């Protein structure tokens, strides 16, 4: 009841009541990453994925 | 000369592979200020090699 926001093990923002009403929880780290490039052969084709 | 055998099994363990891990340095450097990219590119390619 006496805390508002949440850190995790790394020292970072998790979840925090909303501060308005409802209770409720709060944001999720979103989608990130390395793109890599699959190609069977410029030789045979040119396809990518 | 010895009179009786002793058929035993001993262990051994061995590390053959370790943790597979990526670090993205997109978010690890400059987590989430727009202005700091701009003085990471100037850097070069430390986060590609």
């Amino acid at each position: 009841p006496f805390q508002q926001f949440g850190r995790d093990v790394s020292d970072f923002t998790d979840s925090v009541r909303d501060p308005k009403t409802s209770e409720i929880l709060d944001i999720s780290p979103c989608a990130f990453g390395g793109v890599s490039v699959i190609t069977p052969g410029t030789n045979a084709s040119s396809e990518v994925a | 000369i010895p009179t009786n055998f002793s058929i035993s099994i001993t262990t051994e363990v061995m590390p053959v592979s370790m943790a597979k891990t990526s670090v993205d340095c997109n978010m690890y450097i400059c987590g989430d200020s727009t202005e700091c990219a701009n003085l990471l590119l100037q850097y070069g390619s430390f986060c590609t090699q």
